[PDB]
């Protein structure tokens, strides 16, 4: 992380840093450095990173996103739900659910 | 414009504070026994955290318990939105009065006058019990809040009420938690008057500066230590306008009181407010000669250790006939 | 009475 | 509607109770020592 921070190639970019820090499990660093204070991320900044966190099963990051200014109503209102349900579902889970419902 | 979905109104700077207080009290407002007023940044960005929730839920509970008035900004931004939500939550579970003053000029989607309903360049919270807008003009949204809120606080401070001891007066405590420079200006003007302030020694950037303060080079270094981006952005010439202010903050240590971040007590809020209020009475000297009002004040505010150590202590000839009325109470 | 008070406040 | 809001408030209290039970270990003396 230090190398990316000091490189200055993407230091101006403020979104790649969080995306990197998510894949590498670091909650304290993400909370202290990425968001911190005096940053106008707004409620529309966390959309894609929060989607990725949901996909990758990052509970602490999900909580940090939600409590730190994220609006779940607007995010859910998007069509992403359909996508999140059309593809995300595990195949075996779908088959087992169907057989259980039929039986 | 009056809107219900609480009372609303338009405020003019020239309006007398006495007239406004008379309106409030006579028409819709009961007598005030306390005026906890929170000063913070109106910026949308805020340091929301569970600790920030805990350091304010107790404050709201105390405000309800004592019947205190809560004065806030009230523009649905960070801390103010949370305050409105908590006021609603307490109402759901015998009423809380929350006056929110904002600037008329900033207001967007203006709906001039009769109970017009607004549904939606400034956004305003709709949870506050009472909401006031003040701008004689200058729709560019210049700072106008300071010109009326401080005067109202001072006038209510001088308004004597024969209740809650405290020399038949009203507390008028200021609570600082936000990092804005407007908060610093409010602190300066409050210190100008006889109003103790309590600052949070936590996430607040400027609040951390004041906490560390308790030697202009050290002042500059401390200011640089916090909010470095703002420090760099601000021109060197304007820096003076801040440094002097900090001196005024550290001019008197008698009034300024701060909380310890390490402390995790459940009742730290009440203890801090009580101690800060108590110091002002002690140092005022108006009733320092009076040795009974101090105990009566300290009783209502739950403080056993302070009452034991300071009030009685030793070398005082209270006798057995001094505790009669206070013990009855 | 309320209307008169509002008018006085408006000035 | 109103009942659901009251339920949410009671939930807030329940979660706070869980957090207090978790924090009742009284192990803060270790970090205070440090």
């Amino acid at each position: 992380y230090k190398a990316f921070s000091t490189n200055e190639q993407d230091k101006d970019n403020w979104n790649g840093q969080l995306k990197l820090l998510l894949e590498w499990n670091q909650l304290d660093l993400a909370s202290d450095e990425i968001f911190t204070n005096d940053r106008r991320w707004e409620s529309a900044d966390l959309q894609e990173v929060m989607f990725t966190a949901l996909i990758k099963d990052r509970p602490k990051f999900v909580r940090l996103f939600l409590e730190n200014g994220l609006n779940l109503q607007k995010f859910l209102t998007n069509e992403v739900l359909t996508e999140l349900f059309s593809t995300h579902f595990s195949t075996l889970v779908y088959r087992n659910l169907q057989i259980a419902k039929n039986s | 414009g009056d809107i219900q979905f609480g009372k609303y109104l338009r405020l003019s700077c020239d309006t007398d504070s006495e007239t406004l207080y008379e309106l409030l009290t006579q028409h819709w407002h009961l007598k005030t026994p306390n005026l906890v007023i929170s000063v913070t940044g109106g910026a949308k960005n805020f340091a929301l955290k569970p600790r920030m929730r805990k350091i304010f839920s107790r404050l709201i509970y105390i405000a309800q318990s004592k019947g205190a008035w809560i004065l806030t900004g009230g523009t649905h931004y960070g801390l103010m939105k949370y305050i409105g939500e908590v006021v609603r939550d307490n109402t759901i579970s015998e009423n809380i009065v929350a006056i929110g003053i904002a600037a008329w000029g900033m207001v967007s989607n203006r709906d001039t006058l009769f109970s017009a309903q607004y549904i939606m360049l400034y956004i305003l919270d709709n949870n506050h019990t009472h909401l006031l807008l003040v701008d004689n003009g200058c729709h560019g949204h210049p700072t106008v809040e300071a010109k009326l809120r401080n005067q109202l606080e001072k006038y209510i401070s001088e308004r004597t009420s024969q209740d809650s001891n405290y020399g038949g007066k009203i507390p008028i405590v200021c609570f600082a938690q936000g990092g804005g420079r407007e908060t610093l200006k409010a602190i300066n003007t409050s210190v100008k008057s006889k109003i103790p302030c309590v600052v949070v020694e936590g996430s607040g950037q400027i609040a951390d500066v004041i906490a560390s303060l308790v030697t202009s080079s050290m002042v500059k270094e401390k200011l640089v230590r916090f909010l470095p981006r703002t420090v760099s952005r601000l021109p060197e010439e304007e820096i003076e306008s801040w440094i002097k202010w900090l001196k005024e903050i550290l001019e008197s240590s008698h009034l300024l009181t701060v909380i310890k971040m390490e402390e995790a007590g459940d009742e730290i809020v009440s203890n801090a407010i009580s101690y800060a209020l108590y110091k002002a009475f002690s140092t005022n000297e108006q009733d320092k000669d009076n040795w009974n009002g101090q105990l009566k004040l300290l009783l209502e505010w739950n403080q056993l250790d302070l009452a034991s150590d300071e009030i009685f202590t030793n070398d005082r000839r209270w006798e057995s006939a001094d505790l009669q009325e206070v013990m009855f109470t | 009475d309320l209307v008169n008070f509002i008018q006085a406040n408006f000035k | 509607n109103e009942t659901l809001a009251w339920e949410g408030v009671m939930k807030e209290n329940y979660l706070v109770k869980i957090n207090t039970k978790a924090n009742d270990n009284s192990e803060e003396m270790r970090h205070r020592f440090r």
